[PDB]
């Protein structure tokens, strides 16, 4: 019989841990990875050409790891602090499955690229995910981040 | 940030009184009495020993 | 004349691009210069 | 990405219409997708 203010603070404090202070952005976003994108992309079907034989499906999208090609092209991952410090953008590529659809017979699908996109930190796409305290240290971020 | 060496109002040495301040309190022993124990006379020397932070665990593993 | 993340120095000068040769990393760091530094202990 | 990619969309399909001109086979595609479209849309 009663409850009493700390044991209440206990429950809302667990809470905080819990769940996440800011991550309002985060499950969002990490909605819009998976549910969403595929939406704008299944959507818009697939596309031209003014000759009527060929025709292109768009399939499904998958985002890569978060990566950047420097001088004269060359693949290598990224972690925040490295975009930060170098006045890059932290974001990975989109690759998307394409059917080549001729006289109505379609080809094969085939992955290519669609360009890159913006990844938002500690989401899902992003490389802080998963981490641990001393991994993001390693990192050069502060976990308090 | 390492404990403001010395004090502020009360100027004197604090610094060296920072481990076993620390040690005894992280044991239950109540931290008003650890400081009578202690060199910490005043409370606004007190103070600067009570409310410290030690940022400087966070910020030396990086350069 | 130079360091990255977590090692050691690198040789001067420059042709085609800067990554460290020793780390693959990109950032380079200037090692602050042994010389004699007056701080005013204030 | 809605609107940029509909960018992309649009580039490609001035692309693949204006790059036949020059009746293509082995077509197997698509060298003619110009992915910085895109990302400048998003990023600038
Ligand atoms: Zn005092």
């Amino acid at each position: 019989p009663t409850l009493t203010p700390d044991e209440l603070w206990l429950v809302m404090e667990s809470y905080w841990k819990e769940k996440g202070f800011v991550r309002q952005h985060l499950d969002s976003y990490n909605a819009f990875i998976d549910h969403g994108l595929q939406d704008v992309v299944n959507e818009f079907g697939e596309v031209v050409p003014d000759i009527p034989n060929f025709k292109v499906k768009f399939g499904k999208i998958r985002i890569g790891q978060p990566e950047f090609q420097e001088a004269q092209g060359q693949r290598r991952p990224l972690y925040p602090m490295d975009a930060r410090i170098r006045n890059l953008t932290y974001s990975a590529p989109l690759y998307l499955e394409m059917i080549p659809v001729v006289n109505g017979i379609e080809q094969e699908p085939v992955e290519v690229r669609i360009g890159e996109l913006p990844i938002m930190l500690k989401s899902k796409a992003c490389r802080l995910y998963g981490l641990s305290d001393e991994e993001l240290i390693k990192l050069g971020e502060d976990p308090k981040d | 940030m390492i404990v403001p060496v010395r004090c502020f109002t009360c100027g004197k040495v604090l610094a060296d009184k920072y481990y076993e301040f620390k040690k005894r309190v992280e044991a239950g022993e109540d931290p008003g009495k650890v400081l009578d124990d202690l060199g910490v006379e005043r409370y606004c020397c007190r103070r600067t020993l009570l409310s410290h932070v030690e940022l400087i665990d966070q910020v030396m593993v990086y350069k | 004349c130079a360091k990255c993340g977590k090692e050691v120095e690198l040789d001067l000068a420059t042709a085609r691009e800067v990554r460290c040769p020793y780390c693959g990393s990109k950032i380079l760091y200037k090692p602050r210069p042994r010389v004699a530094r007056r701080v005013k202990a204030i | 990405f809605r609107v940029a990619f509909g960018q992309l969309v649009k580039d490609m399909q001035y692309q693949m219409t204006k790059t036949y001109q020059r009746e293509n086979i082995q077509r197997f595609v698509r060298n003619s997708i110009r992915p910085d479209v895109l990302s400048e849309r998003i990023e600038h």
